[PDB]
């Protein structure tokens, strides 16, 4: 039975984003414990993220050099083992836990550009599709579990540096297993001229730009919402007269709004294919106007009632996740397969690199420079983080205008795309 | 779920102009790749034709370029092929043939058995 090294993989991409946003969920806490404003905040994220995207191509690269278990178990130990020393970091230190971030970030790269292969390599068929799209489900899943786990961890211990201590002992359990249950396979295949050809291509191509700035405005969103979201729900709740729920309660709608974006993503693709061929972008774009209308809704009604804001967060984290099952069909149907694999090398870069990679940092340097011009109190200070995160709606309706440029040029790179593959 | 129905086709004298019309009415024609197969008397299915999803691709056999011409319109949903100065070897039944849309080489995908979807078929005598 060969299942056993795709559950034990999928479990192991589920502590992996468990422990990317277990951060998030005790972000306050560190902030309160280390003295430090929003910079280091989104400083610690931003290195994670750069990491991450720094470290995915070189450990692409090198797994078809040794065996890809090996290099997957030991990116899983480094990492584990780095966040249980970041566990025991002493108070004056604070550059310690930004390179500790770092090198999770590097071991979580090398775990997520090297795992699919594997679970593509062991199945061949439509079994080989329904295992990838668990893998893939198990994104929103992870990362709701990382917010409740660390929510829950710091409400029961009483002190949030369990938070980061109960997951790297799993991770070991896991690793080993990892060690034990994934069979080797024994499969193989001008390396910086076909890159350098690849992208000339690639920038003369038109819709496939707009789509990789689309994405990033994604990305830019999803990181900035997600390491952001949680404090300033917290910082509304402190500012009602009313006095980790909110963790909990972010990490439930998360997944909810992950797989339920998905679906509506995929079930309005299908059923609006039939109205005209640039059904793609437009759906797309739609889905994120909507997510940008009740970006800025929420921010609007989150002085009023926190039930509002929950229900306005569900609603734009769907419409925001809905493009994720739609932008890789966009991306196979311009780019012709001898330079697809290089051309989402490109874009996981791009999108890491204009989108997620900033968010958290210029949105805590934004809410830091709102708070110095005033005197601190928590009302000004949720002011002033309600004021950054009305960045998000603004980079939002810029990816939907890229997604309709996108469906502008659809047809026309598609054409340009034919005749190339058929030359 | 697409319907192709073929039409204009039938028996002409030798050397004349003829066009095939083959219609889609179950769905967008934009998603599939079409081409035009033919059924000898003595053979099996033949290559004749194809037309990508846009247009812009466009592959013959040895003995059909420059005689015959094959294109497509999205607009009204029906593709058209024009065959001219007409050999005697060329009657037999044609069929219409709509695959889903890949970026493929059309001369490669010739095998008869690619393309899921098919039509009715019309004889063309010459």
């Amino acid at each position: 039975g060969r299942g056993a090294a795709a559950a034990i993989l999928s479990l192991g991409n589920v502590l992996n984003y468990l422990d990317r946003y277990t951060v998030a969920g005790v972000l306050l806490d560190i902030q309160q414990h280390f003295g430090v404003k929003d910079r280091g905040a989104g400083l610690l994220q931003s290195v994670f993220i750069c990491s991450f995207m720094v470290a995915a191509p070189i450990f692409g690269y090198l797994g078809d050099r040794f065996n890809r278990k090996v290099i997957l178990s030991c990116g899983i130990f480094f990492w584990s083992a780095v966040t249980f020393s970041s566990s025991f970091i002493p108070q004056q230190y604070f550059w310690l836990l930004v390179l500790s971030r770092g090198l999770v970030g590097i071991g979580e790269a090398s775990y997520s550009t090297i795992a699919p292969t594997i679970i593509g390599d062991l199945f061949t068929k439509n079994t080989r599709t329904l295992m990838l799209s668990v893998f893939y489900f198990a994104i929103p899943l992870g990362s709701g579990l990382g917010y409740i786990t660390g929510s829950s961890v710091k409400q029961a211990a009483g002190d949030w540096h369990w938070a980061l201590r109960v997951s790297p002992v799993l991770g070991m359990i896991t690793g080993t297993l990892i060690l034990i249950l994934v069979p080797a396979t024994k499969r193989g295949h001008k390396a910086r001229t076909s890159w350098l050809r690849d992208m000339k291509a690639l920038i003369r191509n038109r819709s496939y730009v707009f789509s990789s700035l689309a994405t990033s405005a994604v990305s830019f969103a999803t990181g900035a919402l997600g390491m952001w979201i949680p404090l300033y729900l917290h910082r509304a709740q402190v500012v009602q007269k009313t006095a980790a729920k909110d963790s909990l309660i972010f990490g439930a709608i998360t997944c909810f709004t992950g797989f339920l974006g998905v679906v509506t993503g995929a079930g309005a693709t299908r059923w609006c294919r039939l109205k005209t061929q640039r059904a793609d972008p437009l759906v797309c774009a739609v889905g994120m106007l909507g997510s940008a209308i009740f970006i800025c809704l929420i921010f609007v009604a989150a002085k009023s009632s926190i039930v509002g804001a929950y229900i306005c967060i569900f609603v734009g984290e769907t419409l925001l996740f809905s493009n994720w099952a739609i932008t890789a069909d966009i991306l196979m149907y311009v780019v012709i397969p001898t330079r697809r694999a290089t051309a989402v090398a490109l874009q996981s870069f791009t999108s890491h690199l204009l989108g997620d990679a900033g968010s958290p940092y210029l949105i805590g340097f934004i809410s830091d420079l709102i708070r110095q011009s005033t005197k601190d109190s928590p009302l000004w200070e949720f002011l002033s983080l309600g004021y950054a995160l009305m960045l998000c709606p603004f980079v939002v309706v810029l990816g939907g205008m890229f997604f309709l440029a996108t469906a502008l040029f659809f047809v026309s790179d598609r054409a340009r795309a034919e005749q190339q593959v058929n030359q | 779920q697409v319907q192709l129905v073929e039409s204009g086709g039938g028996l002409v004298q030798a050397g004349g102009s003829l066009r095939l019309s083959c219609a889609a009415s179950g769905r967008l024609l934009s998603w599939y790749d079409m081409a035009w197969f033919r059924q000898a008397p003595g053979k099996e299915r033949e290559f004749v034709a194809a037309v990508t999803s846009t247009g812009a691709g466009t592959h013959y056999v040895d003995s059909v370029k420059g005689r015959f011409t094959i294109s497509r319109v999205n607009a009204k949903n029906t593709m058209y092929l024009q065959m001219n100065s007409l050999k005697p070897e060329d009657t037999a039944v044609y069929y219409c043939a709509a695959a889903n849309t890949r970026l493929t080489a059309l001369s490669l995908r010739t095998t008869t058995g690619s393309w899921a979807y098919w039509g009715k078929g019309t004889p063309v005598t010459v």
